[PDB]
RNA sequence: GAUCGCUAUAAGAUGCACGAGAGCGAAAGCAUUUCACUCAACUGUGUCCAUUAAUCAAGAACGAAAGUUAGGGGAUCGAAGACGAUCAGAUACCGUCGUAGUCCUAACUAUAAACGAUGUCAACCAAGGAUUGGAUGAAAACCUUGUUCAGAACUUAAAGAGAAAUCUUGAGUUUAUGGACUUCAGGGGGAGUAUGGUCACAAGGCUGAAACUUAAAGGAAU
RNA sequence: UUAAUA
């Protein structure tokens, strides 16, 4: 029967939330039971930060980050090797 | 509680942590007071929790404001507890 | 050749800034109903704040400057609007605290009607251990009343002019740090953008004031 | 003269990041900030009444989305439909276009995996750490701590229960069987079907069998 | 990309 206690989502206190997008599919999906990660990287591969220093035009720029929030359905987050299946006793880990 | 305590004669400290009407026999937490007036030498007797504005039977130096739960007496207000 | 008909003009910004040409600006060449120098008046020029006063610590935004007039293979440029650059609008936005943001609408004392939006972030304090950092809704709205009323007098009492220049100085940002913090722990304040919603009435003389 | 780039406009819709096992609400549900009008709850109380209470056939308000009626709006997406691919075929999945619809106002409809699949009220009840809103001491609104009230939760159990999964703010206190009240079920199909009654403009909703058929259907775990 | 049946 129930394979999760929380069945899944973070909701508790209440009885609806709106909806999300998947960043892959375009899937809705609600706001809780969306899989939320984070994202902070260089607009600027590894390889190509020395090439970028070499010929400029500023004294000493700092590259600039890029931040965005990708939020998956449980169908696109698993394909995606975002989040695994786990044990059986492991799924409780919540760290 | 697994370990258990008298019932009958319970502490001084843990009365007094108690909620005010789970104690053995329910007791007030409040009480009447005097507020010698700033501005003259009389008392004005009234409640802790008083919930309007206090003033002086004398003048008004107004001697306390209501806010929920217990009356904010000015800073220069004496007061001693009515026994 | 498409370039054979093109000219580059000189690109001038007012004096308030140390750096007074910013690039080139191409137009093609006139024709028999078409003056480059009637063409070159909506041109709208986009430069870093890095740029204009030669100090990377202002990097962090961006300025835009519109054309008034062509003097003689110079644009003159006036001020258009600032805005925060994208990556360091993203870069301030904290998970677990609480997101402040208003607009205010503000004339100016010389005429100049603008919209001013400022950003703001409840912080962590020194000693706190809770993880998160939240305001009730009452402080929220204490806050910004202030940050309102505040933005208003400094913006009100000076001209758009001078108060651009202030925006450089971080007096505001402070000040308003200092006088939230009796409401509730903020660290970031910023004035993302600024707009210029009518256009108030300039003169040459007094776009002449301000270039030189 | 597209895609692309800058600058200007005017409607429609939407309300990112903050946004959380956080808050509010009887449930459905509720997210730009300001001002009003309301409402509810918690806490505080040497304030008042004095049983006014709990659950409730009949009955009555609210009831997602879709759908219906009549105006306005008609951006995006898009049941139907039309193309192009894939395939043995493809009326589908993939791509392009696109009507009703999606949005607002007034009136219907009254159904969902409307779910915590767990009725409402009340008593007792093992160890914790944290959080939301108060009251109260200490430490100089914000924050760190002691106590206590209310709320959504979480962890441990060699204990209690259960067929087990699991439950512990109960699914515990039950063959040592009885705290109060209401609703529902009786092997699987036929079947929420036929007929009868009633509500609705309609789709449909509420009530709702029988003949016949069959030794299994089903639940949790290895 | 496609992969029906006993």
């Amino acid at each position: 029967t129930s394979k999760r206690r929380n069945n899944g989502r973070s909701k508790k206190g209440r009885g609806h939330t709106q909806n999300v997008r998947c960043s892959h599919c375009g899937r809705c999906v609600p706001k809780d039971k969306a899989i939320k990660r984070y994202q902070i990287k260089n607009i600027v591969e590894a390889a190509a930060v020395r090439d970028i220093s070499d010929n400029s035009a500023l004294t000493k720029y700092k590259l600039p980050k890029t931040y965005m929030k990708l939020e998956y359905c449980v169908s696109c987050g698993i394909h995606g090797r975002v989040v695994r299946v786990r044990s059986r006793t492991d799924r409780r880990n919540r760290l | 509680p697994l370990i258990e305590v008298d019932l009958l004669n319970p502490t001084a400290a843990s009365e007094a942590k108690a909620h005010k009407m789970k104690r053995l026999v329910p007791t007030p937490n409040s009480y009447f007071l005097e507020i010698k007036c700033p501005k003259c030498g009389a008392t004005t007797t009234t409640f802790s929790h008083a919930h309007r504005q206090i003033l002086c039977q004398k003048c008004g130096q107004p001697l306390g404001q209501p806010t929920g739960g217990k009356l904010k007496l000015t800073q220069q207000c004496k007061f001693r507890i009515k026994k | 050749e498409p370039f054979s008909k093109k000219e580059w003009y000189n690109v001038k910004v007012p004096k308030n800034f140390k750096r007074r040409t910013v690039g080139q600006i191409v137009v093609n060449k006139t024709a028999g109903t078409r003056i480059a120098s009637e063409q070159l008046k909506g041109r709208v020029v986009e430069v870093n704040l890095a740029d204009l006063m030669e100090n990377e610590k202002f990097g962090a935004y961006n300025y835009k400057f519109k054309c008034e007039d062509v003097n003689g293979k110079d644009c003159l440029m006036i001020f258009h609007g600032l805005k925060l650059t994208t990556d360091k609008l993203r870069s301030i936005v904290k998970k677990w605290c609480t997101l402040i943001e208003t607009s205010v609408d503000v004339k100016t004392t010389d005429g100049h009607l603008i919209r001013i939006f400022c950003i703001g972030f409840t912080s962590r304090k020194s000693n706190q251990i809770k993880k998160t950092s939240y305001a009730k809704s009452a402080q929220i709205k204490k806050i910004r009343k202030i940050m309102n009323n505040l933005i208003t007098k400094e913006a009100a009492s000076r001209e758009l002019t001078q108060f651009v220049d202030y925006l450089r100085e971080n007096k505001l940002p402070k000040e308003i740090v200092a006088k939230c913090s009796k409401v509730f722990s903020m660290d970031n304040v910023y004035i993302r953008k600024v707009k210029i919603l009518k256009a108030g009435k300039i003169d040459s003389l007094k776009l002449l004031d301000q270039h030189q």
